[PDB]
């Protein structure tokens, strides 16, 4: 939904999970799961080995997703320094460098967190 | 909240690349 998610294409999804090395059709529980696939890198997930709630894995199927190392910041379309302290949105999963969100965030949030695209949704 | 980080360790890490690369072929 955001101009660049539209604009760019995504990558060949490698059909294996890359936490339990299962499939679609096997999961941690040995049962059917869809994956999830990184845009960029096109390597995959289980929602379930993403510790993803119901919330973040109907959503993120939807939308141009980048896996948690090749994750860029929604705002200003960096990885930066302090990658490691970038949020994820717990409705969208995308995400966001403290001084690029709207407001700015100068302590990090306490409990779930809403970024802005999401918040008057 | 969530960052990259504790994302990370909520996973447990990666399956090793070259097990991966034998399912796969
Ligand atoms: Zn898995
Ligand atoms: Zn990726
Ligand atoms: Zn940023
Ligand atoms: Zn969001």
């Amino acid at each position: 939904s955001l101009p660049h998610e539209k604009d760019k294409p995504v990558a060949e999804p490698i059909p294996i999970c890359s936490f339990c090395l299962g499939t679609k059709e096997q999961n941690r529980e040995k049962k059917p799961e869809e994956l999830i696939s990184c845009a960029d890198c096109g390597n995959s997930g289980h929602p379930s080995c993403l510790k993803f709630s119901p919330e973040l894995t109907v959503r993120v199927k939807a939308l141009r997703w980048q896996c948690i190392e090749c994750k860029t910041c929604s705002s200003c379309r960096d990885q930066g320094k302090n990658a490691d302290n970038m949020l994820f949105c717990d409705s969208c999963d995308r995400g966001f460098h403290m001084e690029c969100c709207d407001p700015p965030l100068t302590r990090m949030p306490k409990g779930m967190w809403i970024c802005q695209i999401c918040r008057p949704r | 909240a969530r960052t990259k980080q504790t994302a990370r360790k909520s996973t447990g890490g990666k399956a090793p690349r070259k097990q991966l690369a034998t399912k796969a072929a």
